[PDB]
């Protein structure tokens, strides 16, 4: 009779055996390795960019300029707003006062 | 022995009760030995033997008294399990109308009461028997419990028909000893009875048959219901895995690109 | 212990039968009673050694032929009304006597049915050899007669066994069906359990890399 | 552990399915965003005497090289910086050490020339 599994036990078993655990685990290991690579190979350049005085907030979707001493700062958004040349020009102009 | 036998009031009362039982049950008419008999406060040995014989034959008819009952009274009482047997010496049995009659008088009373209770007991037995002769058909006619709950039914049927056959055997044998060789009456009584049997058990058959055909249906409904469930899991499980793997495949590629761009030094 | 003196006693060549049934000799009597599944019937015990065990033998006989239980009838003999008034635990004065006499009465009616008219207490508690053999002879004659009446009743037996057979076959079908299905549910539940444990294991090992 | 309880498992799985997806969000590319904003890449030097090359502009518009270990700290530059400027920067690195300052001054200087 159709709409009736011909052998359900064998089907469940066939699903269990195809459920490759170590494959996805190994994938996770590969991913953590990649993350550590990005960290190590980004450390210095990030230290330089932060040394300029620019810091990022991808949470608030905005960036911050803290080269203005005396409790003042600047902010810039990353929505689909204006061109990149504009952004760059503003960030650089407000940096080396 | 534990009884106020010598107390004159006690004696008077048990005398009254004895007299009442014997007179009510037509003792004097059935045996003219003492006739119109009334309070032998001073008994005669003859008469005492008469009374004892009457009462005991009422307890155990078919007993065969010898020609000197005095020689049997003690053994009769021992068989009856007379509780006060120890308080009696065989010697006193020969002439009880003397000083020790207070004991034998008591004995007589004890028999009267015993008789009272026997006729009562046996009555119940009769009733009980009637009850048994139907119990089976009643219990087998109660609402049918599923196989696991109703055990020992085949024994009930076997017993029922066994009792029918026993009735046929007993009555037909009565005829046989009476020199009647035709048992059609008994046989008829059997057939009638057996028909009742064939009826009730037939019900069972039908019942069971129906249940069988229903069970099939039920199972076919559950099986489907179950396989669906299985299918369900095998479905979403699959999806689940797929989805997870997707999440991984994307990630690894993404980070890959990132690393590549972190290493492009054109 | 081993008694054959009764054999050396004078045995008249003439005879006189007062009963309607034949009087069987000791050995044949024992053979017939044993063939009726009364294992307790032996030449040794149904001779002068006729003792208290006769109560047991008569109980077995009546219970087998009348198809009733003596203990049951005695139980129903001793109870008028017991929910409230309890004047029964103390009156030992009559209980034993009454059980004894009731047994004697059951035997009495049974033997009345099979051609003995004077069964009495002696036959149960002061039993004698010759009279015991007379009573048991009545028993045997009735047994033979019955064995002949069975052939008249074989038809009923066969029909019965047929119907009971039907019921049992059907119930066997039921039991087989539900057993099979229960097995299926068992196997499936097993594999599913392995799959659940597998998935849970997968999620546990993975979560070690999340967090 | 009965198939009837599979509902329960569908919960955990739906959570796992979720949790995994949340941890693997693409959010490790800070460096590239920085470079795109500032239009400043840090590259190897064209001559390994000067190891570090800073590059301003999307094209190879401006750039300057630094060999902080040798005896020629300030190396090449395509915008053709004059001696005075080169000494200025070499002191913004040798004495000051403010690398940010060096980058702002170098950018202002290089973007002035062609
Ligand atoms: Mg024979």
């Amino acid at each position: 009779k159709d709409n009736l599994l011909d052998n359900p036990v064998e089907f469940l078993k066939e699903v269990r055996e195809s459920f490759d655990i170590q494959q996805d685990v190994d994938a996770m290991k590969r991913i953590r390795h990649d993350l550590d690579v990005i960290k190590e190979e980004s450390e210095a350049r990030l230290k330089l960019y932060r040394s300029l005085g620019v810091i990022l907030d991808l949470e608030n979707d905005q960036v911050l300029i803290n080269r203005k001493n005396d409790g003042n700062i600047d902010i810039l958004p990353l929505d689909n707003n204006l061109s990149d040349f504009y952004k760059t020009k503003y960030i650089w102009e407000r940096l080396g006062k | 022995d534990p009884r106020p036998l010598r107390d004159k009031n006690f004696q008077s009362a048990i005398q009254e009760e004895i007299y009442d039982y014997l007179k009510k049950n037509k003792f004097d008419i059935e045996t003219n030995h003492p006739i119109s008999i009334k309070f032998l406060k001073q008994p005669t040995q003859k008469g005492f033997i008469i009374i004892f014989k009457w009462l005991y034959l009422r307890l155990d008819p078919g007993y065969g008294f010898t020609k000197s009952i005095e020689n049997e009274i003690y053994q009769i009482l021992k068989n009856l399990r007379y509780p006060f047997l120890e308080s009696i010496n065989k010697s006193q049995i020969s002439a009880v109308g003397g000083s020790n009659w207070h004991k034998f008088l008591g004995m007589l009373h004890w028999m009267v009461r015993t008789n009272i209770k026997l006729d009562m007991c046996l009555n119940k037995v009769d009733r009980s028997l009637i009850n048994q002769n139907t119990q089976e058909i009643t219990i087998l006619s109660q609402p049918l419990k599923t196989l696991d709950e109703q055990d020992q039914r085949q024994e009930r049927y076997e017993l029922m028909v066994e009792k029918l056959l026993i009735d046929y055997f007993t009555e037909s044998y009565k005829s046989f000893l009476k020199l009647e060789d035709n048992y059609e009456p008994s046989m008829q009584e059997l057939k009638l009875g057996f028909e009742k049997f064939v009826h009730i058990i037939n019900t069972d058959v039908t019942s069971t048959e129906l249940k069988l055909e229903e069970l099939k249906v039920d199972l076919n409904r559950k099986r489907y219901k179950l396989h669906q469930q299985v299918i369900h899991v095998i479905d979403i499980t699959s999806k689940f895995k797929i989805n997870i793997q997707s999440s991984l495949e994307n990630s690894e590629n993404e980070l890959g690109n990132v690393i590549e761009e972190l290493r492009n030094l054109e | 212990i081993f008694k054959d003196l009764e054999a050396l006693s004078f045995q008249s060549n003439a005879s006189r039968n007062q009963d309607v049934f034949p009087i069987l000799d000791l050995q044949e009597l024992v053979i017939c009673l044993q063939s009726c599944d009364f294992a307790l019937a032996t030449q040794e015990n149904i001779s002068r050694p006729t003792s208290d065990y006769m109560v047991t033998l008569y109980k077995q006989i009546i219970e087998n032929f009348m198809g009733i239980s003596v203990e049951s009838l005695l139980n129903s003999s001793n109870q008028e009304t017991g929910d409230g008034h309890l004047q029964e635990e103390n009156e030992n004065i009559y209980l034993d006597t009454l059980n004894v006499l009731v047994l004697n009465k059951i035997c009495f009616k049974f033997f009345e049915n099979i051609g003995v008219q004077d069964f009495n207490m002696t036959d149960l508690y002061k039993p004698e050899a010759q009279r015991t053999q007379r009573l048991l002879s009545a028993v045997v004659n009735y047994a033979r007669f019955r064995e002949e009446r069975m052939f008249d009743c074989n038809s009923f037996i066969l029909q019965m066994e047929s119907l009971l057979g039907q019921i049992n076959k059907l119930n066997d079908e039921i039991k087989q069906l539900q057993k099979d299905f229960e097995v299926e549910v068992k196997e499936i539940e097993i594999e599913y359990s392995l799959l659940s444990g597998h998935i849970n294991k997968y999620m546990n090992e993975m979560l070690e890399y999340m967090q | 552990a009965s198939i009837d309880a599979f509902s329960d498992l569908e919960r955990r799985m739906d959570g796992f399915q979720k949790d995994v997806a949340q941890v693997l969000a693409r959010q490790q590319n800070h460096v590239a965003l920085y470079e795109r904003l500032l239009q400043l890449r840090v590259l190897p030097g064209a001559s390994d005497v000067h190891d570090v090359r800073f590059v301003f502009g999307d094209d190879s518009r401006c750039w300057i090289e630094v060999a902080m270990h040798g005896d020629h700290v300030i190396g090449n530059s395509h915008p053709a910086l004059d001696p005075k400027s080169r000494a200025t920067l070499e002191h913004v690195l040798t004495v000051q050490g403010d690398l940010a300052a060096f980058l702002v001054v170098a950018r202002d200087m290089l973007l002035a020339s062609l």
